[PDB]
């Protein structure tokens, strides 16, 4: 706040802008498949 | 028949710790083409 209060009169102690914090929490989204290796050779289309 | 890729050693040190598991692997196939090429004789063994 900036209080123009009194001119002529000691001026007053004016509150202090609020802060806030945002606890963004990193997670893992992972992904595992059990691909055969089989399927890795004999696939001619790289299947990986 | 084999496999482009054929003999593949993969020297797996890590799954079990203080082992080295020496996964070696070859895609192998047979096949009788042609039966009339091949003859068999079983002998007798007396």
């Amino acid at each position: 706040t900036v209080n123009h209060g009194e001119e002529g009169k000691t001026r007053e102690q004016t509150s202090t802008p609020q802060i806030n914090e945002v606890s963004i929490k990193l997670y893992p989204v992972y992904a595992y498949p059990r691909t055969t290796q089989e399927i890795v050779d004999f696939s001619d289309v790289d299947i990986l | 028949v084999d496999h482009e890729t054929g003999v593949r050693t993969r020297p797996d040190n890590l799954t079990e710790p203080g082992f080295i598991k020496i996964f070696t692997q070859k895609y192998l196939g047979g096949g009788v083409v042609d039966s009339n090429a091949i003859k068999i004789l079983e002998l007798p063994q007396d």
